[PDB]
RNA sequence: GCAAGACUGCUAGCCGAGUAGUGUUGGGUCGCGAAAGGCCUUGUGGUACUGCCUGAUAGGGUGCUUGCGAGUGCCCCGGGAGGUCUCGUAGACCGUGCACC
RNA sequence: GCGCAAGACGGACCAGAGCGAAAGCAUUUGCCAAGAAUGUUUUCAUUAAUCAAGAACGAAAGUCGGAGGUUCGAAGACGAUCAGAUACCGUCGUAGUUCCGACCAUAAACGAUGCCGACCGGCGAUGCGGCGGCGUUAUUCCCAUGACCCGCCGGGCAGCUUCCGGGAAACCAAAGUCUUUGGGUUCCGGGGGGAGUAUGGUUGCAAAGCUGAAACUUAAAGGAAUUUGGCGAAGGGCACCACC
C-alpha cells in the first residue's frame, strides 16, 4: 500500500488510450509554450502550472501537444531551479512541523512524523544524488532551515 | 394414508368447472415495464394489454433495521 | 380502608392455569354486570366451572403470583 | 460465474465498475464547454475544474471548486462534447 | 480451545475501552464484556397504583416511572439469574429473547 | 425577598424540568445536542440558558441508526448560540 | 412563417390583483393573500368526509372508547328514538435473604 | 434547606461505531500541526512494503525534588466469622492513587495468528468520499443545498452459509491457492523438568531488564473430541410409600 502508512488506496489518474492532439483543439506547440514561460515568469511549481493550464484551457495534457514535458522545457530555458519542487514541500513541511515542535515539548506524535519525514527526504535525496541532480557533497541536518527552504 | 379411488369427494369438485376461464378476463393489469418487455420480443400493443398509471412514486422494503 | 364500599358481584368468562406455592388457588378472568366492559383478574380459592357467579367483597386490588 | 466473455463486453459492465480495472484504460472525465447568459463567449473547462476560473474580461465566476465535480453557475448552457 | 468467535465482548479495531463498575459487585468490568440492564418501571408497584388513584387530588393524574440503568458483572448477572447458559449450537443466535411480559 | 405582615412576596429565580422527562427524552440510535450561553439581560439579571436537542427519525427512514455529522452538530451549536445571544 | 398534438398553474364572470401586508435557508422573476371602488354571461353540475395543535380535507406531532387488540365513532346547528356498544384473551413479578463444610 | 471552598471524573447520548504504529483517545469554544480514504486527461519517473548496527514511542505498578491532598485504597490497627485467620466481611487507615519534569522498559502489550503483493463464492447492513436516479421535507412556483429512498464505485471495522479448498479437530475468504511441495523477506521451537537457573558481560540510583548453561532425573508431559461419572450449576417431568 503506502510507504508511511498501513492503509491500502487506489486514487491516481488515468491516462486515456488516445494519443492524438483534439480535432476542437486550435492552439500549437509554439503558443502553449509561450504561456508555460509566461507562467514560468510567474513563478510557482510546475504541478499546479501543469493542471492551472489543462483546467483553463481545456488542453488534454501537453506531453501530445509538443514533444516533450514541462520540466524539459524550463531546463532548457534555465529558469528552472536546481532544488526540486518535491524536496522544497517536504522541507517547507519539516520546518512547519520543528515550528510547531519547539514551542510544545510534549508532543510525541509531532516527532514521531517528523522521524518520518526525514526518513523520506533522506531516502529521495539519496535518489536524487546517484540520479546526478544533487551535488554529491550536499548534506542535509535539522539545523539548515535558512540557507534552503 | 394414500387412495386408490382418488378421494372422490374433492376428484368431483375438480369435476366442477368455473364457466369462465379464470385467466381470459375482459382486461389484464400489465405494467409498461413489462409491456415494453414484451413489445421488443413478439407482440405490440394488444388490445387486453393496457397501460397501468404510475402509482409507484413511493418505494419498498419497509423497515426492519 | 375505613371506607364503606359496596359489594359488586361477578360473573365467570374463562377458567385459566392455577398459581400457589402449593398449587392450590386458580387465576381467573371474571367480569361484572352492572359494567359489563370492565373485566378483571382474581384469585379464588375452590373449584369453580363456567356459567356460575362469584361474589365479591373488593374491586380494587390485583390479583398476583405465589407470593 | 466461469464463463464470461471477457475479449466483447456488453458496454454496461466497463460503464459499471471502477476506471482501473476495465478491459482498456479509460478515464471517466472529459471536458466542458460553459457560457455566461450576460456574456457571449464560450470557454472550455474540465469536469473537475480544482480551482477557481474566471473568464478573460472579468465579466463574472464560471464554477467553484469541490471535490467532486464543478459546481457551475446556475443559468449556463452546456453541451457534451467529444472528439 | 476457542469457546465464542468474538471473546464475550465487543472490541474489534480498538483494544482498550474504559471500564465501568458493577452495580450489585463492584468489578472493574469494561463497557462491551459486561451485561447492561435498562428496566422500565414505575414509581410504585402494580397492586396500589388504584390506592393512589382516590387518594390524589388531580383527575386521571399519570403516573410517573424510573428510568435508570444497571450496569451487571457477569458473576453477579448469572447470580441473579439475568442470563442463562446454552449449548454448542444454541450459542449461534444473537437475537434477543420475545418480551412478552 | 419582601414580607410585611400575612404575605409572602415571590420573584422568578430558576426553571428546570422533571427528571422524568428528560430521562425519556435520551435514547439510544440517535444524537445528543447541549448548548449553554451565558447571557445578559437589559437590566442586571445574569442568566445561563441550557438546552437539549435529539435528532428526529423520519417516517419513510429505513436506517436504524439515524446519526449527524459532527460539524452539523457544531453549526446547530452555533445556530443556538445565536439565537440564545438575540432573544435575550 | 407554417403543423397539430401532450401536460400544467389560476378562476368558477371579470378588473382592481397576486398593489399592500406576512415569512423562509440561499436566492430568484416568490409562497400565503382578501379588500375599497366598480363594469357585465348578471354568478358550473355530481361526489365522500370532519378527534386536538401546528400549516391547506396535504404534511408533521399527539388522543379518547373496556387492560390489551380488531371493528364502530369523535366539525357546527336543529328535531326524534335509544342507555350497560360489539367481538376474543394474561393484563403474571412487586419481601427476602444467608454465615460456615 | 440555603451558600462557600477543595479535589477527582466526564454517566445516560455510547454501537460487535470512529481515529491512531501500538499503548490509548469522550463538556463547549479558540489556536497550531499532521494524516488516511475519496477525485484528478497534475507533477517526478523506478525513486521499492524487506531489514542485524542503531533510533523513537510505550498500560498499570516501582524511584527521585516541589504545593495539593476530595474519594478510593496495598502494609498496619480494631470487631465478628471459624476447631484454627495476621483470609472472604465491616470501620479507620500510611505510601501511593493527582501535576510538573528526571527515570525502568516489563503485561493474557492476545486476533494466544509477522510484512508486502497476486488469485479464488454469494448475500445483507455500517462509516467515509464520489456518482446516477422516482418521490417527500426547510409549507405549496423554479435551481443548488442539507434530511430520506433506490443503485454503483474504492478503502476500513465486521456478520451469515457451504464439500471451493485445508486441518488432528475445534474451525478457517484465510489458518486456502502444500508430495499434483519453490512469490519475496525478518524473528523464533526439537519430549518433560532442571530453568529462564548458576556464572560472566550488559544497562539501571534502586527495583532490576537483555544475553544465557551444565550436572542429574523422567517415559511420559501434552493438543482436539465421544459416552454413564461429579458438581455447595441451570432447566424440565413424575409420585397420596411427597404436598395442598
Amino acid at each position: 500500500g503506502r510507504m508511511h502508512a498501513p492503509g491500502k488506496g487506489l486514487s491516481q489518474s488515468a491516462l486515456p488510450y488516445r494519443r492524438s492532439v483534439p480535432t476542437w483543439l486550435k492552439l500549437t506547440s509554439d503558443d502553449v509554450k509561450e504561456q508555460i514561460y509566461k507562467l514560468a515568469k510567474k513563478g510557482l511549481t510546475p504541478s499546479q502550472i501543469g493542471v492551472i493550464l489543462r483546467d483553463s484551457h481545456g488542453v488534454a495534457q501537453v506531453r501530445f501537444v509538443t514533444g516533450n514535458k514541462i520540466l524539459r522545457i524550463l531546463k532548457s530555458k534555465g529558469l528552472a531551479p536546481d532544488l526540486p519542487e518535491d524536496l522544497y514541500h517536504l522541507i517547507k513541511k519539516a520546518v512547519a512541523v520543528r515550528k510547531h515542535l519547539e514551542r510544545n515539548r510534549k508532543d510525541k506524535d509531532a516527532k514521531f512524523r517528523l522521524i518520518l519525514i526525514e526518513s523520506r527526504i533522506h531516502r529521495l535525496a539519496r535518489y536524487y544524488k546517484t540520479k546526478r541532480v544533487l551535488p554529491p557533497n550536499w548534506k542535509y541536518e535539522s539545523s539548515t532551515a535558512s540557507a534552503l527552504v | 394414508i394414500s387412495i386408490k379411488l382418488q378421494e372422490e369427494e374433492r376428484e368431483r369438485r375438480d369435476n366442477y368447472v368455473p364457466e369462465v376461464s379464470a385467466l381470459d378476463q375482459e382486461i389484464i393489469e400489465v405494467d409498461p415495464d413489462t409491456k415494453e418487455m414484451l413489445k421488443l420480443l413478439d407482440f405490440g400493443s394488444l388490445s387486453n394489454l393496457q397501460v397501468t398509471q404510475p402509482t409507484v412514486g413511493m418505494n419498498f422494503k419497509t423497515p426492519r433495521g | 380502608t375505613s371506607r364503606v364500599q359496596p359489594i359488586k358481584l361477578a360473573r365467570v368468562t374463562k377458567v385459566l392455569g392455577r398459581t400457589g406455592s402449593q398449587g392450590q388457588c386458580t387465576q381467573v378472568r371474571v367480569e361484572f354486570m352492572d359494567d359489563t366492559s370492565r373485566s378483571i383478574i382474581r384469585n379464588v380459592k375452590g373449584p369453580v366451572r363456567e356459567g356460575d357467579v362469584l361474589t365479591l367483597l373488593e374491586s380494587e386490588r390485583e390479583a398476583r403470583r405465589l407470593r | 460465474p466461469l464463463a464470461k466473455d471477457l475479449l466483447h463486453p456488453s458496454p454496461e459492465e466497463e460503464k459499471r465498475k471502477h476506471k482501473k480495472k476495465r478491459l482498456v484504460q479509460s478515464p471517466n472525465s472529459y471536458f466542458m464547454d460553459v457560457k455566461c447568459p450576460g456574456c457571449y463567449k464560450i470557454t472550455t473547462v474540465f469536469s473537475h475544474a480544482q480551482t477557481v476560473v474566471l473568464c478573460v474580461g472579468c465579466s463574472t465566476v464560471l464554477c467553484q471548486p469541490t471535490g467532486g465535480k464543478a459546481r457551475l453557475t446556475e443559468g449556463c448552457s452546456f453541451r457534451r462534447k467529444q472528439h | 480451545t476457542k469457546k465464542r468467535r468474538n471473546n464475550g465482548r465487543a472490541k474489534k479495531g480498538r483494544g482498550h475501552v474504559q471500564p465501568i463498575r458493577c452495580t450489585n459487585c463492584a468489578r472493574c468490568v469494561p463497557k462491551d464484556k459486561a451485561i447492561k440492564k435498562f428496566v422500565i418501571r414505575n414509581i410504585v408497584e402494580a397492586a396500589a397504583v388504584r390506592d393512589i388513584s382516590e387518594a390524589s387530588v388531580f383527575d386521571a393524574y399519570v403516573l410517573p416511572k424510573l428510568y435508570v440503568k444497571l450496569h451487571y458483572c457477569v458473576s453477579c448477572a448469572i447470580h441473579s439469574k439475568v442470563v442463562r447458559n446454552r449449548s454448542r449450537e444454541a450459542r449461534k443466535d444473537r437475537t434477543p429473547p420475545p418480551r412478552f411480559r | 425577598e419582601d414580607v410585611q405582615g400575612k404575605n409572602c412576596l415571590t420573584n422568578f429565580h430558576g426553571m428546570d424540568l422533571t427528571r422524568d422527562k428528560m430521562c425519556s427524552m435520551v435514547k439510544k440510535w440517535q444524537t445528543m445536542i447541549e448548548a449553554h450561553v451565558d447571557v445578559k439581560t437589559t437590566d442586571g439579571y445574569l442568566l445561563r440558558l441550557f438546552c437539549v436537542g435529539f435528532t428526529k427519525k423520519r417516517n419513510n427512514q429505513i436506517r436504524k441508526t439515524s446519526y449527524a455529522q459532527h460539524q452539523q452538530v457544531r453549526q446547530i451549536r452555533k445556530k443556538m448560540m445565536e439565537i440564545m445571544t438575540r432573544e435575550v
